[PDB]
């Protein structure tokens, strides 16, 4: 029986690509997010807009 | 990669070309000195573009 799936959280590489809306994380830690619908999420993806 | 070198090519090519013609104006009479006056040029990040 599959136990379940778990994902491995070391940190990848940091290219830079001389935007301006644009942050990432080095150590430990989430961006929070909020939908329309009012839940809250975690994210580490780092391209914002307006 | 080339933004760097050709802007800096067509700066001298103009300061060569105005000193040129000084260099063939200097015996008229009502004639004045040029020179050239550049500028660098940036983007938004930190690295230049040229000139």
């Amino acid at each position: 029986k599959v136990a379940g799936i778990t994902q491995d959280f070391t940190d990848g590489t940091t290219t830079n690509t001389g935007r301006g809306l644009d942050v990432a994380i080095s150590q430990n830690g989430f961006f929070r997010l909020v939908d329309s619908n009012g839940s809250v999420f975690y994210s580490r993806n780092g391209q914002f807009k307006l | 990669s080339f933004s760097q070198a050709v802007s800096g090519l067509n700066a001298a090519a103009t300061n060569l070309d105005v000193i040129g013609n000084n260099i063939a104006n200097s015996a008229t009479y009502g004639f004045k000195s040029g020179t050239a006056s550049f500028a660098d040029m940036f983007a938004g990040s930190k690295v230049g573009l040229g000139v």
